[PDB]
């Protein structure tokens, strides 16, 4: 798994990789159905549900 | 003028600083260091190195009992053996049998190998902070290394540039430093002329060249037997031929923050800890009155395509008008997009492109161009991959970032009561309004 912060790996003696998560790819809409809140387990997920 | 501003201390992430001064053209330049480095103090505490057992040939007294010869030698161990009974070629190197005794005698030295293989235990409190950073400058790729304190500043092509103190007091070590010859250890090493027996650090140097040596390994003689001639001891366990087993990991591989160890000297890299102040001194001969610049008017911006990704999220296109051919630059005015072109060419009545990324869908902004502010809004998409191997720093936006009309929506959803709690009180107060005279 990937924190928000990044990865790194290394394996056997090569050289290092570097890993980072992108605003992953989807989940809901700006719908006519409300329906943000999908997009929010895109973005940033596991706190602000709190706040709903 | 000058200026003083914050970067985010990163690597490989650049940073669109603004320069404004009143009645000038403005100049933008671009921030992206290559290498901070902190470099820590070094005090020696004690060398380590793989000892050496020496014995001499052992002493034999027979038709009388040999006695030792007190010494101050490191580990001095001794013992005379009765009993004993030689053989080598001609049986007995003996003649009679139940009186011939063997002295016996033990110490330890230094090795050949701690003259160029040796660990060290170490003192290194807090460090320095040295950089190397580039900026382009009018399209002028420039290098620079600097100390980060404060009087270690540069002059480059009337461009004076200080960088630190850093704000970031954190480190990647801790007051006790064991380093071996491609890495090092934040370890917890014991004290000088106490080292445990079966530990790296039995045996003690203060210099590779000192004579004096401390030792704590316990060479304890034992028993030979008949015809065994030679010298039965406890042996005393390494400390490095184990420890180099029992290494655990270096700090190469458990660092917070991804901080590289180098060596010679040791030296942390690209620990992306905190922000670094950055001040600017450029004077007057660089700058150009506006008179000279070429300025612009009635931009239409729009913006066709925004993807908020981490990398070159979007391309916009502005429609300008140019009182002249000339180079002006260009920069946000909202610290949540930014924008990877500096400055650009512009002729006359035209339209230019340039590419931009945000982390918010509903990109709603202002881009400040050649000193004229330009009002824009879009609405994006989430990209459609998932991982990858470089950041950009624009994504680092709080809880007051912008959503879409889901805003009006949750404005829309705050309607409220208060109307008919109200409509309560007056109710209530209209009941005490047959008496509320004088309360
Ligand atoms: C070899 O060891 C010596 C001993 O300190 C050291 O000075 C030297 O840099 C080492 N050379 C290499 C190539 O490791
Ligand atoms: C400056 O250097 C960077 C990286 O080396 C390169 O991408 C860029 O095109 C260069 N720009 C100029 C004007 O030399």
């Amino acid at each position: 798994t990937v924190p928000t912060e990044g990865l790194e790996v290394t394996w056997g003696n090569n050289e290092p990789y570097k890993y980072w998560p992108q605003m992953s790819t989807n989940g809901t809409a700006h719908g006519h159905p409300h329906e943000i809140i999908l997009y929010y387990y895109e973005l940033y997920p596991t706190m602000t549900v709190v706040i709903v | 003028y000058e200026h003083v501003t914050v970067i985010p201390n990163t690597v490989g992430v650049p940073y669109k600083t603004l320069v404004n001064r009143p009645g000038y053209s403005p100049m933008v330049l671009e921030m992206e260091l290559q290498s901070v480095t902190l470099e820590p103090t070094l005090s020696l505490d004690y060398i380590t190195c793989e000892y050496k057992t020496v014995i001499p040939s052992p002493y034999v007294k027979c038709c009388g009992t040999a006695e030792c010869k007190d010494k101050s030698l490191p580990d001095y161990s001794c013992k005379v053996f009765t009993g004993v009974y030689p053989f080598m070629w001609g049986g007995a190197y003996c003649f009679c049998d139940a009186e011939n005794t063997q002295l016996s005698e033990a110490h330890v030295e230094k090795s050949e190998s701690c003259k160029t293989e040796f660990a060290s235990a170490y003192r290194a409190h807090t460090a320095s902070a040295s950089a190397k950073l580039r900026v382009l400058y009018q399209g002028n790729n420039i290098t620079v290394a600097a100390y980060a304190n404060g009087d270690h500043a540069v002059t480059v092509k009337d461009a004076k540039f200080v960088v630190g103190p850093m704000s970031s007091a954190w480190t990647p070590f801790d007051n006790k430093i064991v380093v071996y010859k491609g890495d090092v250890y934040n370890m917890d090493y014991p004290p000088f002329g106490a080292g445990r027996p079966g530990q790296f650090g039995d045996i003690q140097s203060r210099t590779p060249e000192s004579k004096d040596v401390y030792a704590n390994t316990q060479l304890v003689l034992q028993r030979p037997a008949a015809g065994t001639v030679h010298v039965p001891y406890s042996q005393a366990p390494s400390g490095f031929k184990y420890w180099l087993k029992e290494r655990g990991a270096s700090l190469q591989h458990t660092a917070p923050f991804g901080c590289q160890i180098a060596t010679n000297p040791v030296r942390a890299v690209n620990c992306a800890v905190g922000n670094i102040p950055i001040s600017i001194d450029i004077p007057d001969a660089a700058f150009t009155r506006v008179v000279d610049a070429p300025s612009v008017t009635d931009m239409s911006c729009e913006v066709p395509a925004c993807t908020h990704s981490s990398d070159f999220g979007g391309v916009a296109i502005i429609k300008y008008t140019a009182s002249k051919k000339g180079k002006c630059a260009v920069h946000s005015m909202t610290n949540a997009v930014t924008i990877r072109e500096a400055d650009v060419e512009v002729e006359g009545n035209s339209q230019l492109q340039i590419s931009f990324s945000t982390a918010l869908a509903s990109a709603e902004f202002r881009v400040q161009v050649c000193s004229t502010q330009v009002h824009c809004a879009a609405a994006c998409h989430p990209p459609k991959d998932h991982i990858v191997n470089y950041p950009a720093s624009h994504t680092t936006l709080g809880v007051q970032d912008i959503s879409t009309t889901a805003m009006s929506w949750v404005q829309k959803i705050t309607g409220g009561v208060g109307l008919i709690v109200a409509v309560a009180a007056l109710i209530l107060i209209v009941v005490l309004c047959v008496s509320f005279s004088r309360h």
